[PDB]
């Protein structure tokens, strides 16, 4: 993994030894060669992961995070670029570099061999992150999401530090490939299931669970762009891959531990879809439906079947790509108009007819058309879950009905019906704006040809 | 004689039908007269800036923006704990979560039971 | 399809409607006779004037704009303005 | 109720209002065309039965009581034209209106297609550029204290100049683009 | 082609062209203009392109796992011997799914090659289907989606328990 | 009154001082080449390449081998008379149970 | 055997190069409507062959010619299905596609967007042959899918129209209610069958299918129009002419009957799923012909008439007679599309008049769309030896002799009856009398275009049930012996239902004026259907879905 750590380091001294009209070319040249290069990861087998050394391996699951990842930051490049014009060079290199460190902590945060690294490269993931959203925010008002942070280090991570170690003691490793083999059942006791809350809380709160969402609202709305692309992207999937690595030492006792979660997420994934239908704000509409997609992921990790493992990964990576063209549209707008408000600026196929063209395919694939791997994660989670329980179709298909209704809505909303008059700063679309949804989309339909890479370990 | 209209929540009664559209009175001319006069101050002061070629942008509505901060930021500061607030959001916040609960672990708990027992036709459930 | 309405044409149209009618006489019909002082007529004769005016072009005209309109000169300026004439 | 100019509606304009309203809904019942004449020679015989009605409180009653008979026999989905609101050709060219000032954001290759064209929108706009401080120094003193009172605009007062708050409605699109 | 054991294909029986109307039939005409403009110039083209198969002759094949000690031989928590138990009971497993497969193909071109006929016809190829299913759900279902060698290793032995507690009531 | 502050910049049209403005950037050499880049390492490196790399990836998780590896052994077993699969992964004679 | 998976292929290959065309262009088009027309003509005569090959010997195949997943179990291939109903739909559907594009050269003129109103026509003709050809079930969602989103597309053309926008994704909340069934039965395949193909479904042969088929049921509910899941199909009126002609009449419409024709090995040996689709039919067809006897605007009529054509298919799906059901689509795809292409051209040429009280006098002004639209409502009705002759008095000569819900047979005569009495309404309000249309005469047909295009349509609603009924092997036992008060049934009652709305038709030129009937205010506002459940089920959620869901728990408590 040290061909992919070492180039992402590189891009430190190429981002801050060029030249100040040239700083973006060469970040957004090079992490497209690195994203060129992160396709050498499948190399796949049917029995064995892809284990590289006693730090580093990757797996099926590990590997499509890993390409989206190395992805994401020429894209992030390209959309933050504009709204940092009249930004200091030296704060433009800051930006760029707390960029390529968060893309530095994942690549070996998904490729992390033993568990008390993930942790560290896990919660080294916010920091970076917590700089792109306060500095380049636009406005900061937070005062509710401070006790929610401290809600977030309490009920989370800090648990999930306490039982690691307590892994590390007990089984002497917390090597996962060691953990494959030397997994002891993890019985009914009172021991146990604060070891199970322990192990899955953190990551409940990162993938969101429904009632534990209540950050991704306020962090998706108060970022840039490059944050809102590589929060709805990766920073919520790291929550799925830890579960799905964690869930490996708490057999049998989530077969009993998972019911409660399950319900707060079959019910969960009905309402933030029907919040989504009252939603003034677009990228709190978008926010919200980011709950509503990683509630099936939640669902999928938990009922702990092939199929929902399938559609879980294929999910999460569907969801990242759609997702984060859905924030990209979303500051398409905001560059021009100003305002994230929903009902500000409509009609504009009037206006733009290949950017409605954008709004409508990232549409089909937010309410998983089919043959899109959207459909496939969203479908084969329905069929897992169907398998769980005969009922919970109607907790599924009902999803399927307001996934679908506030999808077209937004459409409806923001491209159709007559322009708004008092506004006319709607410029053209500019080539850069274009590219950068060709690149989101392009890949997540080329995908549909050939989705066997994205269906995790267990193919 | 005839079938009175009967309005509703979501069938409102017409104009026609309503008799206070029917007052003559003047301080319903001077109710009228104010809010004409409010709307028409409002309406100048908005085609005054969407008329104006210096002006290259958004006319911002301070109503829009109003209505959008009343949507999202006066949620909370304006919240007291009674005992109204508690027990609605007892019922609909704890309600369908144990209803869905029950329901599901209900069919599971028989699924379970007739599998253990044989029962449950899993012939060709090799797909899971 | 969807002939081109000029001033010719909309004068020549809501004057062969108003010779058509019963009350009015076509010796004193001009292009500038009111309908109230001028011609004579009740407003339940405009109103019935100007729902002609519907039922001839296949348009609607407002009762805001229908209860103002007092010549035939303001009917064809109205269908002038609402039909974009002499382009 | 609800209008531009007027914070009311007369009892003469809503005597014609009830009329009209009474006559497209009778239509909407009385579909042929010798039928409807002859019932609406006997609803106009029922209206100027009260046209002579002095007393405005009992015009108002009456009024009232045909409000409740156009009520009770009006059509459950009368004929609305098809470019009036509630008709199937409304606004529906609406996705076809562009505003102008798009014109604008064309790139010079494209402008150079039309010369004449945007050679006359250079002066159409010096021309509104030059009308707009001489309209709104119109406007601030011939608006009383506290704001205008009724929406209405006055028209241009000088010759040579232009009307106030002009330019949307003359370059408004055309009703079929 | 392919193997026709694996692949079974029952002996075809085509039916003679039997003109009885003196109308000529356009599928004759339409089948000879196939054979002209069509089949002739895409075999000449694929002549060609085995003329240059065969003027570079290269080989591939078939990998073969030999079958190292399982996980029942394997000492507990000894992960460099149930290590390679694992690898090949996933080899394996990968394959048993891939012979599921096959017998589904075989049912389903049964099914269509029989037609209307398919349930008398096929009673031996859904017997083999059901064996098959029995077998592989007998083997692999309910494991989870952190399977195992040794999930799969008490899955079998609880399913031994049950069987020799059934033999013992009997008697 | 309120302390001395720098007003409100306006927001720039990329359009006005450069009408082939791609939006990457206002020096329109810098702006072309930027599209330059995004373009050809974008598109015609990353999607057209990497499409070609993974559609001839070497058997991707050992699918086709498990198919034809499949083709071996029930013909194998067909042959021998053997059923196609049996009920126990492992050999029932090399198992211990819990007596009782 | 070389000639048939081959053109079966080209046809779909042909059908889609236009879209390739159309994206990798620089130019501006050399009439690229007229070249997607010709694309469609000549891959309904490349259809053909294999429609002939078929009726030569019965040869069914299936391409299953891709590998696509494997889900360990389940290997999804890109199979195509062609059996004796993609045989028989895909040259009807190619024929009233080219019929429909080359009214639309004439209707669709004005459009500064027709190139991209092509594209999306020839994008929904792909995704139906996707539909109706698919072997497995993902295959036929994706086909589904595609033809609900360009339902969607094709609903909301004039997207500035608030009203289209409103009824499109009222279209698709309807659709998707449906694909919570479909999803139903894909789930239940998949656990208890282990497949989503069709030949596995076939030959396995579940016996406790009472909910996949209840899954299936929902899914036509939700396609086809059917009662609880209709209102849709009235509201995509909002869109163009030859949308609601191609799509929302003929070719869409039929799908979910299509999907309960697919899996008719199924509903034959399940007596409870037979049951519900007749109940259910004949509600549907009670309903919405009862609700077509009072309208005004000629694209409802003929909208309701679908459906209760629709609702029918339904009924003779519910007595387990597939294949009259499936000759009964491909009979009604002829006339229906004619009525809509005729009704258009009213239209057009009333200058946007569809309200049918503003209509008349046009027996002698449009003679050629008075002839054809008589044609196509004399098809509807049941004229003997019409082409809706051939399938839909076969329908109630096996309706009356059956086995039979004895009430959903009432009611499918009572719905034979109103298809007489809206037929000859629309002749009697559009043709007939005096005129009631303004007064500028611009009323105009003679284009090639406009009248080629409702010949072709009017050589198949003449020809195509003689033909097509004497082209298909037989699959069931036609029941040919009933009383002969039983064998004119349909005939008379159509006739019945002649005489009585003339004598309604008649009693309107009489100079009296009665108050409105409590049975005329339930038809008129739609059984009450759509006036309070679009009003009363948004209510409940969106204020559920702000109150408590956002504000109470989302923002304050959790
Ligand atoms: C590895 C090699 C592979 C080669 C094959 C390619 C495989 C797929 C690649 C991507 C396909 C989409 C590409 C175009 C869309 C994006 C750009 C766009 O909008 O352009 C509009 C523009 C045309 O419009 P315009 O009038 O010029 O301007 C826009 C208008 O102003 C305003 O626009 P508008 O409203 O007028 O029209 C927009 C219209 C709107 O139409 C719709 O929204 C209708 C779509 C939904 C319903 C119909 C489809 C339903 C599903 C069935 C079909 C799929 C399965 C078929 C298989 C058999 C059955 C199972 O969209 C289209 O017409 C797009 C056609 C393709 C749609 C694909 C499905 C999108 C729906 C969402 C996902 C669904 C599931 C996943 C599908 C995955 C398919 C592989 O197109 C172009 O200019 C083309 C640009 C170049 C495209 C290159 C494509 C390949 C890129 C990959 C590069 C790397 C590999 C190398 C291959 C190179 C090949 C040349
Ligand atoms: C998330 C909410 C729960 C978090 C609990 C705190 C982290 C626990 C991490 C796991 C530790 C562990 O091994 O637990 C088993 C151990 C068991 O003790 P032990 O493992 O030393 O005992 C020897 C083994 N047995 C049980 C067989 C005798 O649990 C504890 O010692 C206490 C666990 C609860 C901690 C209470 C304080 C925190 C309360 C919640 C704060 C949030
Ligand atoms: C992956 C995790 C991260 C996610 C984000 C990734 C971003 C970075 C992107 C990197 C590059 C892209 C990576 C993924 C590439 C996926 C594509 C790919 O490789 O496919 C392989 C697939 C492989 O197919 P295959 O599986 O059959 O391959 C067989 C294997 N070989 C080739 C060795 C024999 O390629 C194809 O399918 C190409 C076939 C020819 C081209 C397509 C022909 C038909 C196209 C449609 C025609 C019109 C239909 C109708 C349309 C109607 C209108 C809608
Ligand atoms: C003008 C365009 C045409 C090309 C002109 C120039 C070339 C001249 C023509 C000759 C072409 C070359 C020879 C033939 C092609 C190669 C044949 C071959 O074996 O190819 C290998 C394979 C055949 O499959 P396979 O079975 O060998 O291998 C599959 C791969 N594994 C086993 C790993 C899974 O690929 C193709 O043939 C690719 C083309 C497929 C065509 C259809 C594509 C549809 C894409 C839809 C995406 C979504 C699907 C969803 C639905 C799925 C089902 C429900
Ligand atoms: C609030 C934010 C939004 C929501 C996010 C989630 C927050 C809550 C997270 C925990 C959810 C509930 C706890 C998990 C329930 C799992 C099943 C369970 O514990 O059942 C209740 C238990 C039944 O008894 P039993 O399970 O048999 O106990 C013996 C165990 N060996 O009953 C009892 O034993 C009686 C009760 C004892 C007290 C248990 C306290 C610990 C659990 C909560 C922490
Ligand atoms: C098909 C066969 C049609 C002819 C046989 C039925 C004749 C019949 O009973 O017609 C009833 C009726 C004519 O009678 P009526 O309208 O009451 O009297 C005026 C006569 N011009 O009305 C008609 O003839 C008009 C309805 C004819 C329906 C034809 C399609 C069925």
């Amino acid at each position: 993994m040290l061909k992919y750590i070492i180039p992402t380091m590189m891009l430190m001294p190429l981002t801050w030894l060029s030249k100040n009209s040239m700083i973006w070319i060469n970040t957004t040249l090079h992490s497209l060669l690195i994203s060129l290069t992160s396709l050498l990861l499948l190399n796949q087998f049917g029995d064995n992961s892809l284990n590289f050394s006693l730090t580093f391996f990757s797996d099926s699951l590990s590997t499509p995070l890993l390409i989206l990842t190395m992805w994401l930051l020429p894209l992030m490049l390209m959309a933050s670029q504009h709204h940092l014009s009249k930004e200091n060079l030296a704060r433009k290199k800051l930006f760029i570099s707390m960029l390529i460190l968060l893309q530095l902590f994942l690549i070996m945060t998904f490729t992390a061999t033993e568990l008390i690294f993930f942790y560290i490269m896990f919660e080294a993931t916010l920091v970076p992150t917590l700089i792109i959203i306060t500095r380049w925010g636009n406005q900061t008002e937070r005062l509710n999401a401070g006790l929610y942070f401290l809600f977030y280090t309490l009920a989370g991570s800090l648990p999930l530090l306490v039982a690691l170690i307590y892994i590390q003691n007990t089984m002497g490793s917390l090597n996962f490939l060691i953990l494959q083999y030397w997994v002891q059942p993890m019985p009914n006791s009172w021991s146990n299931t604060f070891m199970w809350l322990a192990c899955m809380m953190a990551f409940m709160v990162k993938m969101p669970l429904y009632g534990l969402h209540l950050w991704l609202p306020k962090a998706h709305v108060e970022a840039p762009i490059a944050g809102s692309m590589v929060l709805a992207a990766i920073l919520l999937k790291l929550g799925g891959y830890g579960m799905m690595r964690i869930t490996l030492l708490l057999n049998p006792i989530t077969d009993f531990m998972a019911y409660p979660f399950i319900m707060l997420s079959l019910w969960g994934m009905i309402m933030t879809s029907s919040i989504c239908l009252r939603q003034t704000d677009l990228k709190s509409l978008i926010a919200y439906s980011s709950v509503s997609h990683m509630a099936l992921v939640i669902v999928a990790i938990l009922i702990q079947t092939p199929w929902s493992y399938m559609g879980a990964t294929a999910l999460m990576i569907a969801h990242g790509l759609t997702s984060s063209m859905l924030f990209c549209l979303a500051n398409s707008n905001y560059e021009r108009v100003h305002s994230r408000t929903m009902i500000l600026a409509r009609g504009l196929q009037t206006l733009l007819p290949l950017m409605a063209a954008w709004w409508l395919l990232a549409s089909l694939t937010n309410l998983a058309l089919p043959p899109s791997i959207n459909l496939i994660g969203e479908l084969f989670v329905v069929m897992s879950t169907f398998s769980w329980s005969n009922i919970t179709i109607i907790l599924m298909g009902l999803n399927m009905v307001i996934t679908a209704l506030y999808s077209l809505y937004m459409l409806i909303t923001t491209q159709r019906g007559k322009h708004t008059h008092h506004i006319n700063n709607i410029l053209p679309s500019f080539t850069r704006e274009n590219a950068l949804m060709s690149l989101h989309m392009l890949p997540l339909l080329l995908l549909s040809l050939n989705p066997k890479i994205i269906l995790g370990p267990l193919y | 004689s005839f079938p009175k209209y009967e309005p509703s929540r979501l069938a409102s009664l017409p104009t026609t039908l309503d008799p206070a559209e029917y007052d003559i009175s003047s301080e319903t001319r001077k109710a009228q007269a104010e809010r004409l006069a409010i709307r028409s101050r409002l309406k100048r002061e908005y085609q005054l800036q969407y008329n104006d070629p210096s002006r290259r942008g958004v006319v911002e509505d301070p109503a829009l923006i109003r209505w959008t901060c009343a949507r999202s930021a006066n949620v909370y500061p304006n919240f007291r704990p009674n005992t109204k607030t508690s027990l609605l959001g007892a019922l609909f916040g704890i309600g369908p979560l144990i209803f869905w609960y029950y329901v599901f672990k209900t069919d599971r708990d028989r699924k379970e039971k007739l599998i253990q027992e044989g029962k449950l036709d899993r012939t060709f459930n090799i797909s899971y | 399809d969807a002939p081109p309405l000029t001033l010719e044409g909309i004068k020549d149209r809501v004057l062969y409607v108003l010779k058509l009618y019963d009350k009015i006489d076509p010796e004193k019909l001009s292009v500038n006779s009111h309908f109230m002082k001028d011609l004579g007529l009740d407003s339940l004769d405009q109103v019935e004037i100007i729902m002609a005016m519907e039922d001839e072009f296949g348009f609607e005209i407002p009762d805001i704009d229908a209860e103002k309109l007092m010549c035939p000169q303001e009917i064809v300026d109205y269908i002038a303005d609402k039909k974009d004439v002499y382009e | 109720a609800f209008l531009p100019s007027a914070a009311y509606l007369t009892h003469q304009q809503k005597v014609l209002q009830l009329y009209k309203r009474a006559l497209r809904h009778l239509e909407s019942r009385c579909v042929h065309r010798d039928k409807y004449r002859y019932f609406a020679c006997l609803l106009r015989a029922r209206f100027d039965e009260h046209k002579n009605e002095k007393d405005m409180v009992k015009a108002t009653q009456l009024l009232r009581e045909a409000e409740k008979e156009f009520w009770h026999g009006q059509h459950p989905q009368p004929y609305i034209f098809p470019e009036s609101p509630g008709g199937t050709s409304y606004e529906r060219y609406e996705c076809y209106k562009v505003p102008e000032w798009c014109l604008d954001d064309w790139h010079p290759s494209e402008k150079a297609m039309y010369p004449d064209y945007f050679a006359k929108r250079e002066q159409w706009k010096k021309l509104r550029r030059e009308s707009w401080e001489r309209e709104v120094k119109q406007l601030q003193e011939e608006t009383p204290v506290g704001g205008p009172r009724t929406e209405a605009l006055p028209p241009a007062r000088k010759q040579g100049d232009l009307p106030p708050l002009w330019w949307h409605i003359v370059t408004r699109p055309r009703e079929r683009p | 082609s392919w193997d026709k054991d694996v692949y079974p294909e029952p002996p075809r029986r085509t039916p003679a062209p039997s003109p009885q109307t003196s109308l000529p039939n356009p599928i004759t005409y339409l089948t000879k203009a196939f054979d002209l403009l069509v089949d002739r110039p895409v075999t000449l083209v694929r002549e060609f392109i085995e003329r240059q198969h065969a003027k570079n002759k290269y080989y591939y094949y078939h990998r073969e796992f030999r079958r190292v000690p399982d996980i029942t031989e394997c000492h507990e928590k000894d992960v460099l011997c149930m290590f390679e138990a694992e690898m090949q009971w996933k080899r394996d497993y990968k394959v048993d799914q891939e012979i599921v497969n096959i017998i589904q193909e075989r049912l389903k071109a049964c099914q269509q090659r029989e037609g209307e006929s398919h349930r008398q016809n096929c009673a031996k190829e859904l017997q083999q289907f059901t064996q098959v299913v029995k077998a592989y759900q007998d083997r692999y279902h309910d494991l989870g989606a952190h399977y195992s060698a040794r999930k799969c290793l008490a899955k079998q032995k609880q399913r031994m328990l049950a069987e020799r507690k059934a033999t013992k009531e009997a008697a | 009154l309120r302390w001395q502050e720098d007003p409100e910049p306006e927001d720039e049209n990329l359009y006005e001082k450069n009408p082939d403005s791609h939006g990457y950037d206002k020096d329109p050499a810098v702006d072309v080449w930027n599209m330059r880049v995004v373009f050809f390492f974008g598109f015609s490196i990353v999607l057209v390449l990497g499409s070609t790399f993974v559609a001839y990836l070497p058997d991707y998780r050992m699918q086709e081998w498990a198919r034809r590896e499949a083709e071996r052994l029930v013909k194998y077993r067909e042959a021998h008379g053997l059923p196609l699969m049996e009920s126990n992964c492992f050999d029932p004679s090399k198992i211990q149970l819990p007596e009782d | 055997m070389n000639l048939f998976s081959s053109l079966t292929l080209v046809t779909l290959i042909l059908l889609t190069m236009p879209i390739a065309a159309i994206n990798f262009n620089t130019h501006k088009f050399t009439n690229y409507p007229l070249y997607v027309k010709t694309t469609i003509s000549c891959a309904f005569i490349t259809s053909m062959i294999p429609t002939m090959m078929f009726i030569h010997t019965g040869q069914e195949m299936i391409i299953s010619n891709w590998h696509w997943l494997t889900i360990q179990t389940l290997k999804l291939s890109l199979s195509f299905k062609m059996d004796f109903f993609s045989m028989m739909f895909v040259p009807v559907a190619l024929f009233v596609t080219w019929s429909i594009m080359e009214f639309s050269m004439w209707y669709m003129h004005s459009d500064p967007n027709i190139n991209q109103f092509f594209k999306y026509l020839l994008l929904f003709l792909i995704t139906m042959l996707i539909l109706v050809t698919a072997n497995n079930l993902f295959q036929l969602f994706i086909g589904w899918e595609g033809v609900g989103i360009m339902s969607f597309l094709l609903i909301g053309w004039w997207y500035g129209r608030t009203d289209a926008n409103t009824a499109a994704l009222q279209a698709i909340l309807y659709n998707r209610i449906g694909d919570i069934g479909f999803i139903l039965a894909m789930a239940w395949f998949l656990i208890n069958l282990n497949t989503w193909d069709l030949q596995q479904i076939f030959m396995l042969n579940p016996n406790d299918s009472n909910l996949p088929l209840m899954g299936l049921i929902l899914a036509a509910t939700g396609k086809s129009a059917q009662f609880g899941l209709h209102p849709w199909l009235p509201s995509a009126m909002e869109g163009p002419t030859p949308v609601s002609a191609l799509l929302h009449s003929s070719t869409m419409v039929v799908a979910g009957i299509f999907l309960l024709i697919r899996f008719y090995p199924l509903t034959e040996n399940n007596k409870f799923g037979q049951s519900i689709m007749l109940c259910l039919g004949a509600m549907t067809t009670l309903f919405t012909a009862m609700c077509a006897l009072t309208q005004n605007d000629i694209k409802k009529i003929i909208a309701f008439s679908t459906s209760s054509q629709l609702g029918l298919m339904m009924v003779t799906i519910g007595i387990n007679q597939p294949h009259l059901a499936f000759l009964h689509i491909c009979t009604h795809a002829f006339f229906k599309a004619m009525l809509f292409m005729c009704s258009g051209s009213i239209i057009h040429s009333l200058n946007d008049e569809q309200d049918i009280r503003k209509m008349g006098g046009l027996f002698k002004a449009m003679p050629f769309t008075t002839t054809a639209l008589i044609i196509g409502s004399l098809a509807l009705t049941g004229m003997p030896f019409l082409t809706g002759f051939y399938s839909k008095d076969l329908i109630i000569e096996s309706a009356n002799t059956s086995y039979t819900n004895a009430w959903a047979l009432l009611m499918t005569l009572v719905a034979t009856s109103f298809t007489a009495i809206y037929s000859t309404r629309i002749i009697f309000f559009a043709l007939l009398g005096q005129p009631r249309f303004p007064t500028l005469i611009n009323i105009n047909e003679n284009n090639p275009f406009l009248i080629n295009s409702i010949k072709r349509l009017l050589i198949g609603s003449l020809f195509a049930g003689f033909i097509i009924s004497n082209n298909i092997p037989p699959m069931t036992i036609p029941q040919m012996t009933m009383p002969h008060y039983l064998k004119m049934t349909a005939l008379t009652v159509t006739i019945l239902g002649f005489i009585l709305a003339l004598e309604i038709s008649n009693t309107t030129h009489y100079l009296k004026f009665n108050y409105p009937s409590n049975t005329f205010k339930f038809s008129n506002l739609l059984g009450y259907y759509p006036t309070i459940m679009h009003r009363l089920t948004p209510y409940m959620n969106l204020t559920m879905s702000q109150k408590s869901a956002s504000s109470l728990l989302d923002l304050i408590w959790l």
